[PDB]
């Protein structure tokens, strides 16, 4: 829930 | 300017799409964002103060500049990252654009956020609209 690019 | 102040509300809804493969481990999400008005009394309306929104996705994206003219303004997409954004939205008559920060995430299945902008009095048109959503 926490993935960022 | 003489300018009043009327609030958007930011609308998004995420949820992972199982039949995309992971990429890195890290799951394909099929995500969403719509943009609505905000009357004087907190309900939403249709945000027919702008004539066109411009979502500017982060240059991953194909063609990551993406218009829409007709209230909410809905985009899908699909993807693994969140992201911050800007969300262009220009007011009707050449009132002027205003860019709105968004960040794109995965922290709940659907999150709403809400951005003051403040709108100007000398386009009649946009001047009439705005009486829809509150005083003048």
């Amino acid at each position: 829930q926490t993935a960022r690019k | 300017v003489a300018t009043v102040k009327r609030t958007i509300r930011i609308k998004t809804q995420q949820h992972i799409l199982p039949e995309v493969p992971p990429v890195e481990n890290f799951p394909v999400r099929q995500w969403s964002i719509e943009i609505v008005l905000l009357d004087d009394e907190g309900k939403e309306i249709p945000a027919t103060i702008f004539d066109k929104v411009i979502y500017h996705l982060h240059p991953t994206f194909a063609n990551p500049n993406r218009t829409f003219t007709d209230p909410p303004f809905r985009i899908e997409e699909q993807g693994w990252g969140g992201f911050p954004l800007d969300i262009s939205v220009f007011l009707l008559e050449k009132a002027g654009e205003r860019k709105i920060p968004h960040d794109l995430n995965f922290l709940q299945e659907s999150y709403e956020v809400e951005h003051v902008i403040q709108i100007p009095l000398n386009k009649p048109l946009l001047t009439e609209e705005l009486a829809k959503s509150g005083s003048t």
